[PDB]
């Protein structure tokens, strides 16, 4: 009953942790960015490579947490701050800046909230136009080998809703992800080297087990 | 220092062959669970 | 206790004492009509493509540690069912392999005979990427290695972690057959079409992968033969392409 | 074409195409109800004495004269069936033995098996008596001679005499097997208590004795093993004993 | 030069023996006919 | 799986799992009543004409081309069956014939045995004629040859043209069975009496003619035997006699 599928990858993690200003003089830390794939967490990742087709939703929570910067000016008296959490779907505009026009499409769905209040959360269902997504593909992208583009699961922005001019403030967003009504298909060997990057299969070569004293070799009993 | 039931293996006879066959020999072992298994408090391997 | 099979022009002879394992309970089939009925129309070849075609056997000697084949483009050179690869966009098909042994009562030794889904195999260079050419030679077999490998491009080849990263031991979670020298010589697997999409372009995805793998290796005494020959013989099932017309 | 069978906390395997000799036609049984009613109850173990026990396996060479066993104290030392020896002031129970060899089809060699009820045996001193360690070591084998024995008080243990003054090719008259290296293996001996009184006490008596001999030697050639192992295993079927409430 | 069919024999492993067994063997081979045959226009055989 | 037949005062012993080829279909018989009724009259012997009768066993090596048998005049000096051939004028008779081997796992080998009616044989000149001695030697078997035979009188005897002048990969034609080391040992074949009278004299003609001929030579290695022994046996079948009052 706990060994069954839902039971055993139906589970929430942190997979993401960004910082993210409201002024700056880099530009590109006024907005935190994260694209969807399970395999930079390597908890999940093991877990999920038991199968060779999966198929589920996902469920997101946000955790937001801000401060003043150290820099010097005190005595401020500052009405609670608004933030903007934007997911793009596979084939949607991506910004490169937080002034840009892609803020504001209408098909990129977008989360407005305010701190003080319940973390905010949205679910996304299974996007893809194939049937299920692979956790492992011997193939090539059309070129990358072990790369298919039906797994593309889109992406997620986040950025301060200030006006113009605003004081400074850091904040950093923590991601909890979790799948939901999954189904899977062709089990598999369980991986026995450690990974080394995020896209391969790559691993340097391991041992079987660790030894002990001989063949015969059984410990006395208590 | 286990408390653990134990397997062992002994030669009864001795292996006993013709004229033109190896001498020497290997044995395999496969080893699987039976249908009454059950598993409870999942947690986080070891292994990674 | 003989029987002889006859698809079109080919002929085979087995045992009627065979053994057949039907991959994950699935025979192939035919996708039935309408996943997508109005523009996207099949066609079926049931020509050539149901025969048996045999490629080159294998020597198995004292230190082999093992051979590997891609499917398909091991056939991409086989009469019609490779015609069929380049006149066609996409395609399906299920596969039957044998895989038979000849060897004397006087041998011995152990082979798996395993089929794998999406082998997607790691690099001798652990931040590098791996060739098209060291994935597969066609209808020519690669060789694992018994230690590990170096060189640029290449699989690493050690033969204790198959090349994808697992322990050797746990293959017998796929589709797979034992061969003991001493009980049997021969192996029958039934794979279906096993993919994500209902079908698909021929030429860079690699559906499945057929592997070899001694875990006895031979041994022979005085003068018998100091080799054994492994042959394979596949027979594709249910083809079916996109319409032309 | 193998069974696996499991008394107790024991398993062993041995092949479903078995021949079985039940000695006289009697399985074993208890003595029922009612020879001695009144103040002679028995009770039964039945927990720990209906298992497998099996012994060192002995070693076939080239010149072998053969091997005895004496029943019970043989199964002195093994665990809850000797516990019960010395707690108990009578007993009786029936056997089941099993004998298998291992060897390829390279070798050849003819053994009898044979069960003897009372099998008292002879001084190598004509005017001598037999000690009680030249009678039996317990689970280590006794061994017969290829020519006449002397020294005091050992049997005269020359094999064509068997330690009792008869041919010994006319055993065939007790419960017996053979085993044809060319044939079989394996031989498996249903014994049930035979006594002149129903129960008796088991440390000053030995029933049955269990003889294992040789009429063609064991022969190899070139670089085969040297030897050939056999094993014996030993179950007690209704074992009984005087009631102590 | 021929337009017929051919038939062909191929090693796929190689013949393996235990010890003290000969090393070289022989194929034989049968032909005959299925009961679908038919001839036609006698003629004078060309062998006396 | 063993098979005992006795007859007469005669018993010997072959597997239960035979083949039996009846030489054209025709099982051996009478001729009925009344070819010729009225001066006629035939009478049966039924007495010890219906019995084994074993020759001596031959002995195949390495380069052995074959042996050959009249019948009848093999069995002139063969008892009772003999007898008759001397106070009879005329006689007919059907056969039965076992062949066997005595060989190992480790011998290989290929032999056909075939039953040849009106074995004319040509002579080693071909201007000249074949002596009576050169045909048969009774109960000794003759020889072929592996190269071709010179001297007067006698059978030109090369082994591939079967001393009558064809292929001797044709005389599958005739009644006749294979013996392959690998599979069997044995063979039997049922003749029964043909003729184109309906009785006949036993001594200057002979009906039909036995061959044992090697297709594949004998082959063994280091220490086994150097030789293997085929031995055959005859029972005549529905002996048949003029009568002689």
């Amino acid at each position: 009953s706990e060994s069954s599928i839902e039971n055993f990858l139906c589970r929430s993690a942190c997979v993401y942790m960004g910082e993210y200003h409201t002024t700056n003089t880099d530009t590109s830390k006024l907005f935190a960015s994260w694209t969807i794939n399970a395999r930079r967490m390597v908890q999940m990742r093991r877990k999920l490579e038991l199968f060779t087709y999966v198929r589920f939703d996902m469920e997101v929570t946000f955790v937001i947490t801000s401060k003043q910067d150290q820099g010097t000016q005190l005595g401020q008296d500052m009405p609670p701050l608004t933030h903007q959490i934007m997911y793009i779907p596979p084939g949607g505009p991506i910004p490169k800046s937080v002034t840009d026009y892609t803020w504001q499409t209408s098909t990129n769905p977008s989360i407005f909230w305010t701190e003080g209040n319940a973390p905010p959360r949205m679910s996304i269902p299974f996007i893809s136009i194939g049937n299920a997504y692979s956790n492992f593909y011997d193939g090539w992208s059309h070129g990358v080998y072990g790369y298919n583009t039906l797994n593309h699961m889109g992406q997620i922005y986040v950025r301060h809703v200030n006006g113009s001019s605003p004081l400074p403030m850091t904040s950093t967003v923590r991601m909890y992800f979790k799948p939901k009504h999954v189904k899977v298909w062709v089990p598999r060997p369980p991986r026995l080297c450690q990974y080394k990057n995020a896209s391969t299969v790559n691993f340097t070569p391991t041992n079987i087990t660790e030894k002990r004293q001989s063949i015969n070799y059984i410990p006395e009993t208590v | 220092y286990t408390s653990a039931g134990n397997v062992t293996c002994w030669y009864q006879t001795g292996i006993v062959v013709p004229a033109g066959t190896p001498t020497s020999c290997s044995i395999m072992c496969f080893v699987s669970a039976c249908n009454d298994f059950s598993v409870r408090l999942l947690k986080d391997t070891p292994f990674i | 206790r003989v029987r002889s099979i006859t698809l079109g022009n080919s002929t085979i002879t087995t045992q009627e004492s065979a053994n057949v394992v039907v991959a994950y309970g699935r025979w192939p089939e035919y996708l039935k009509d309408n996943e997508a009925t109005a523009e996207d129309q099949p066609t079926q070849p049931d020509v050539a493509t149901c025969r048996f075609y045999t490629l080159e056997s294998v020597t198995w000697e004292r230190d082999s540690p093992g051979w590997w084949w891609k499917f398909p483009d091991a056939l991409k050179d086989m009469g019609l069912f490779g015609q069929n690869m380049y006149y066609h966009y996409l395609g399906r098909a299920g596969y039957t392999i044998h895989v038979q042994c000849n060897a004397s009562k006087f041998h011995q030794g152990c082979l798996m005979v395993v089929c794998v889904p999406e082998a997607e195999m790691g690099c001798s260079q652990v931040d590098g990427t791996v060739n098209e050419h060291s994935l597969s030679e066609g209808e020519t077999a690669k060789k694992f290695a018994s230690t590990s490998t170096n060189g640029t491009n290449t699989v690493q080849s050690i033969v204790t972690n198959a090349g994808m990263g697992v322990g050797v031991g746990n293959l017998t979670i796929f589709p797979h057959q034992w061969i003991n020298l001493r009980t049997n010589n021969c192996a029958t697997i039934v794979m279906p079409y096993i993919n994500n999409v209902p079908m698909d372009n021929m030429f860079r995805h690699h559906n499945f992968t057929l592997m070899i793998i001694p875990f006895v290796p031979l041994d022979y005494s005085s003068d018998s033969s100091t080799y054994v020959p492994i042959t394979v013989t596949v027979a594709p099932m249910c083809a079916e392409y996109n319409g032309l017309r």
